[PDB]
C-alpha cells in the first residue's frame, strides 16, 4: 500500500457519540452563556455565529463526557495538542464536524475572509471576551475549499504557535474580502519570461508574453495535468504585504495555446487589439499601476499562482 | 536446496473442531538426519468465532459475532489473527486467535473481551517438510 | 495472543417551545409569532 | 507439472526486524533455464505495527497499537 491508504475508524466516526452532552441543558441557552463570558447584548446575533473559545472547558460541554460509556477522549488538552501537532484533519474529523452544537450546524474552520471580519470584531469587542483579546495578533489556522492556510495579523514571528481559538458559521459569520488585518500566503511560481522580440509590455498596444513552469512544483501544487489551465490578468496597485493586485482596475481572462522539456512553456496575448485599447490606456495612465499574472484551474479553482507585479517591460 | 536437505512439503486443509480446543496434528515422519518443520497459512476466516463451519472447502458458513448476552449478532470488526503451533512427540499442537473489537464479546467463554479462541471460523493450510 | 488483549469498538423536553404557545390558546396558524412575543 | 518444470517449493518462518526495514531473503540458486519465483502468504498478524515480536512459532507478543 502507498501512502495514499486512508481508513475510517472508531474515534473520529459516528456509532460512538450518544445523545448526551457534559454541558447543563437550559432554556436560556445559548444564550445566557454568550453573556457570561462577555459577549455584549448589542452584539448577541453572533452568538450562534462563532463559537465558545476553544481555550476554555465551556466549549467541550457539547460533547459526552469522557467518563461516560462510549465516548471519545475530547478535552481543552487534547484540542490543544493536535492543534500545536499540526493535525488539523484530526481536529475536522473529531471535534469540527461533531460540535453541532450553540443551536448552529454548518461549523467550519474561519476562512481568511472570516478571520479578517473577527479581527474587527474583536477590535470592537462585539465577541466573548476571550476571543475579543485573541484575534487581535497572532497565527490563525484557515482552510479554503479543503486546503488549511496560517494567516497573519498583525506581522506576528514565524514561530508564534498557531491559534485557533474558536471555529464559526461557515455562512452565518459573514466574511470581509479586504485583506488587512489578516495576512496570507500567496504563491509565486518561479516562472522564465523568453522576452526578447517576443515576450512585450509597453504601451501602445496588446500585452503577450510565454512563460515557463517547471512539472515537479507544478505537481507539489496540485498542478499535474498541465492542460487544464487557465489565466487572468490584472492591472493595479498590489498589495503592499503580498503582492496580488486584489482589486485590480482592470481584470482580464484569456485562454492559452502553448504545448517542451523536463519543463511545459504556456503562452498569454491579451486582447488588446481589435477591440478598445484600454489596457494600455489604464495600465500607463498611472505611474504606480503594474501588470500581474495568475494561474487557476479551468475553472478558476486551483492553488492560486502567481508572477510578479511587472512594471513597463517586463521590470 | 542450498546446502540444505528437505523434503518435500505436504499440505493438509485443517479446521478447529468446536469446542474450542486445540488442533492434534500428527507430524510427517521424517528420514534419519532430519528434524521436524510446520507452518500454518491463512486461507478463509471472519470473526463468526464459534458461530460457524469452515470445514467445507466448497462454501463457509458464518453466523455472526457472539454478543455478550449470548445471542447471535453481525461479524464485528477485526485486528488480527494468531497461528501458533508447537511440535511435541509426534504431535503438532495448533492453537489460534482471532483479534476483534472489543466491547462485543461476553466477559467469560471462549469468544471473551477481545478474542476468538481457537474459532470454527478460521480454514488453514497446514504444511509439513524435513530439513536439517 | 493472552487475555490482555483489547481492541477499540463502536459501541459502549422537545417540543419547546412551540406545544406551550399552542396550550394557552396560540392558534397553529399563527404559531410564527411564538418566539416573537413572550408569554403573559 | 503441466508442461513446466519445477522445482520443489522449499519454506521459511521470517517476521520483520525493527525499523520498519524492508526484510532481504537471498533468492535460491536456480538450476540452469530456470528462474526464481517467491509467493509471501499470511501466517500471523495483529495491528501493534512495531509494539510486537512474532520471531516465535509458538506464540505471539502484541502490545497493542501506537
Amino acid at each position: 500500500f502507498n501512502d495514499n491508504y486512508s481508513s475510517t475508524s472508531t474515534v473520529y466516526a459516528t456509532s460512538n457519540e450518544a445523545t448526551d452532552s457534559r454541558g447543563s441543558e437550559h432554556l436560556r441557552y445559548p444564550y445566557l452563556e454568550c453573556i457570561k463570558i462577555g459577549m455584549s447584548r448589542d452584539y448577541l446575533e453572533n452568538c450562534v455565529k462563532v463559537s465558545f473559545p476553544t481555550s476554555q472547558d465551556m466549549f467541550y460541554d457539547a460533547y459526552p463526557s469522557t467518563e461516560s460509556d462510549g465516548a471519545k477522549t475530547r478535552t481543552k488538552e487534547d484540542f490543544s495538542a493536535r492543534l500545536l501537532a499540526g493535525d488539523y484533519d484530526s481536529l475536522q474529523k473529531l471535534y469540527i464536524d461533531f460540535y453541532l452544537a450553540q443551536t448552529t450546524f454548518d461549523w467550519e474552520i474561519p476562512t481568511r475572509d472570516q478571520i479578517e471580519t473577527l479581527v474587527n470584531y474583536a477590535n470592537e469587542g462585539k465577541l466573548s471576551t476571550a476571543l475579543n483579546q485573541e484575534y487581535i495578533t497572532g497565527r490563525f489556522l484557515t482552510k479554503e475549499n479543503g486546503r488549511y492556510d496560517i494567516v497573519n495579523v498583525g506581522g506576528v514571528p514565524d514561530n508564534t504557535p498557531v491559534k485557533l481559538p474558536a471555529i464559526v458559521s461557515k455562512r452565518g459569520l459573514m466574511g470581509t474580502t479586504s485583506v488587512v488585518n489578516a495576512i496570507p500566503n500567496e504563491i509565486y511560481p518561479h516562472i522564465k519570461v523568453y522576452e526578447g522580440t517576443l515576450s512585450r509590455l509597453k504601451p501602445g498596444g496588446a500585452m503577450i508574453a510565454v512563460l515557463e513552469y517547471d512539472v515537479n512544483e507544478l505537481s507539489k501544487h496540485g498542478y499535474t495535468n498541465l492542460w487544464d489551465v487557465q489565466f487572468k490578468v490584472l492591472v493595479g496597485v498590489p498589495h503592499a504585504e503580498t503582492g496580488v493586485i486584489y482589486d485590480p482596475v482592470y481584470e482580464e481572462t484569456v485562454k492559452p495555446y502553448q504545448p517542451l522539456t523536463g519543463k511545459k512553456l504556456y503562452n498569454v496575448s491579451t486582447n488588446d487589439m481589435h477591440n478598445g485599447y484600454k489596457w494600455s490606456n489604464t495600465m500607463f495612465s498611472n505611474s504606480n499601476y503594474k501588470t500581474q499574472i495568475l494561474l487557476t484551474k479551468g475553472d478558476g479553482s486551483g492553488v492560486k499562482l502567481y508572477s510578479k507585479a511587472y512594471s513597463e517591460n517586463f521590470k | 536446496s542450498d546446502g540444505k536437505t528437505k523434503t518435500p512439503v505436504v499440505s493438509t486443509y485443517e479446521t478447529f473442531q468446536d469446542g474450542g480446543r486445540a488442533k492434534t496434528i500428527n507430524a510427517i515422519e521424517c528420514p534419519t538426519g532430519l528434524n521436524n518443520r510446520f507452518a500454518a497459512v491463512v486461507s478463509s476466516f471472519s470473526t463468526a468465532g464459534q458461530n460457524a463451519n469452515f470445514s467445507s472447502e466448497s462454501a463457509k458458513d458464518s453466523q455472526g459475532t457472539t454478543q455478550k448476552d449470548g445471542s447471535k449478532g453481525p461479524h464485528a470488526l477485526l485486528s488480527g489473527i494468531s497461528l501458533n503451533w508447537t511440535l511435541t512427540n509426534k504431535v503438532w499442537d495448533v492453537t489460534a486467535s482471532i483479534g476483534i473489537e472489543s466491547g462485543i464479546l461476553p466477559t467469560s467463554g471462549i469468544d471473551s473481551g477481545s478474542l476468538l479462541r481457537n474459532p470454527k471460523s478460521l480454514s488453514f493450510i497446514a504444511f509439513q517438510w524435513c530439513e536439517n
